């Protein structure tokens, strides 16, 4: 029910939704070359996979809220045609979704949530029909799990020129693999306006601004999924484990080179400070010898030679004070040259350690690369296919049920069915190719049944039950 | 070949509301790679919860319009030789 400063396509509007919802005011105009170029680069024919480029970084702690206990949202809009694989206009008015070549999603990489554009794999977006409001030019759109949108688009109006606190464009613009949890906290959609409204379709992506704690949960999840993947892909694992060694080695080389510079400069300063001390000491040694030369007047306050002696003392103090400053500078240089020598040596060490490390990696990469790898079709034969609900015979009418029993291997849950008016549960045992029956209320095992006939292959096992999963 | 078996139930009643089979992908299981699901012990072996981030990646293969706000979705990766 509010209003917002006009924003341009690609711009990440930051706001803390009210009871009325989110306000979306778009400053129409061909998308910036900066964004358009990034998108162009992202589409570059890369290997199959979902790739992304982080456009903005979100900084929760910098959010200028009314009350820290709030839910801020970042809303990025783009012209629908720039996203959809096919012009939105050439789409049946009864379609609820549409394929897209790029989406703007929230992704977490290094303990930070960012707004990125991703592409490289087939994707679909919901098509939401915007509705009119009493206020002309103002439409409402309801996207799945997001506050109601009060969208407004103007052919030509000002545009916010600077990012709000909490969002920065200072990000690693390199193309990288989208995360496992990409878009985990984003809800997007192509918004199409009323028949004779005159507005072109607009893509809109709404992301929740995650808190430091929530960013951590995402990152831990990313980590766990990456590890599960590495655990099941020896080669791919060895690849990144080696690439990582390749980098750590290079970083160790730049390390030694940096320490060689520190040492070279330390030597230069050392010699220089040493010469200055050496010269300062000459002056001091001559002023001391001069007091000695006139010491014979040290007790004759009346003689003019006493003035020479007295003056000599003054010259000696001035020379000592200078020597003291010179000695301190030289000592600092000596400590620097010593630390630089140890650091350079230490860098030399780590660099060697890194060299061995990269060898173990470059070798293992080949060892695992020389092994036999089973193809997809092989995996498709490791377990027995599950029967189609309507093909399970001899058990009366069956209706699928929410999977819950954890699988022994892999990450799935056993396929579950319901029979006898929801009193009997049947789960598919893919390792033996048979159904296992269980009593609904008790969870107690009833036996093994053949899907083709419905006959009992084995009787009830008292030791088996799935009460823990209903 | 490979088929995505999608099933969904009502969030509150937990009652079955529907099932749909995607087209046959033959021996192309790249779909599971986009979901980050290893092939090992997962083909013809389990149903997976359709988490939110996965909807945009799965919706292209199904006529049913996935609605995770009203239902709970599950998908299994079934493989049988040839057409079926």
């Amino acid at each position: 029910s509010a209003v917002a400063a006009p924003v341009a396509f690609g711009f990440p509007a930051l706001s803390t939704p009210g009871a009325g919802g989110l306000a979306v005011s778009i400053s129409a105009g061909a998308l910036s070359a900066a964004i358009a170029d990034i998108m162009a680069a992202l589409k570059g024919p890369f290997k199959f996979g979902l790739w992304g480029v982080a456009l903005y970084g979100v900084l929760p702690s910098q959010i200028a809220k009314d009350d820290p206990n709030m839910m801020s949202k970042i809303v990025t809009s783009l012209p629908a045609d720039d996203i959809t694989e096919s012009p939105v206009s050439s789409l049946p008015l009864d379609k609820a979704t549409v394929n897209v070549n790029v989406r703007v999603v929230d992704d977490v990489k290094d303990e930070r949530q960012n707004i990125s554009v991703v592409s490289g794999v087939p994707m679909s977006c919901p098509v939401v029909d915007a509705k009119p409001t009493e206020r002309p030019g103002v439409f409402t759109a309801s996207i799945p799990g997001a506050p109601v949108l009060n969208i407004s688009v103007n052919n030509s109006t000002p545009a916010v020129q600077t990012l709000s606190p909490g969002v920065t464009n200072n990000t690693d613009k390199d193309v990288r693999p989208a995360g496992f949890t990409q878009g985990g906290n984003t809800r997007d959609a192509v918004i199409r306006f009323p028949k004779d409204s005159g507005h072109n379709a607009v893509y809109v992506s709404v992301s929740d601004v995650l808190s430091p704690d929530q960013v951590k949960q995402r990152q831990d999840e990313e980590n766990r999924r990456q590890q599960e993947w590495d655990a099941t892909h020896p080669v791919e694992a060895a690849e990144r484990n080696y690439e990582r060694a390749r980098a750590e080695l290079n970083q160790a080389n730049e390390d030694v080179a940096r320490n060689q510079e520190r040492q070279a400069k330390a030597v230069q300063v050392y010699n220089s400070r040493k010469s200055e001390l050496d010269a300062a000491n000459k002056t001091l040694a001559d002023a001391i010898a001069e007091i000695k030369q006139f010491n014979r007047f040290a007790h004759d306050p009346m003689a003019g030679g006493h003035r020479m002696w007295q003056m000599a003392g003054l010259k000696a103090q001035r020379a000592q004070t200078d020597v003291n400053n010179k000695q301190a500078a030289f000592d600092a240089a000596a400590k620097e040259k010593s630390d630089a020598d140890a650091a350079l040596s230490s860098a030399m060490e780590s660099r060697k350690k890194k060299e061995d490390k990269k060898r173990s990696a470059e070798n293992n990469l080949n060892d695992e690369k020389n092994k036999p790898r089973k193809g997809f079709k092989d995996y498709g034969h490791d377990y027995h296919p599950a029967p189609k609900t309507e093909n399970i015979k001899g058990l009366g009418d069956l209706k699928p049920g929410i999977p819950k029993t954890p699988k022994q291997n892999g990450g799935g849950k056993r396929k579950r069915w319901t029979g006898d008016k929801g009193r009997k549960i049947y789960e598919w045992d893919s390792q033996h190719g048979e159904l296992e029956g269980y009593r609904a209320s008790d969870g107690q095992h009833l036996g093994s049944f053949d899907p083709k006939t419905g006959n009992q292959l084995k009787g009830p096992d008292p030791k088996r039950n799935i009460k823990k999963y209903l | 070949g490979l088929k995505l078996d999608l099933t969904w139930f009502d969030k509150s009643t937990e009652d079955f509301k529907g099932e749909e089979y995607s087209k046959d992908f033959g021996d192309d299981g790249s779909v599971m790679e986009s979901l980050g699901v290893p092939f090992k012990d997962n083909v013809n072996n389990g149903c997976f919860d359709v988490i939110a981030e996965w909807v945009p990646l799965l919706q292209p293969y199904f006529n049913h319009q996935i609605d995770i706000s009203d239902n709970e979705y599950f998908v299994s990766f079934d493989y049988r030789d040839g057409d079926w």
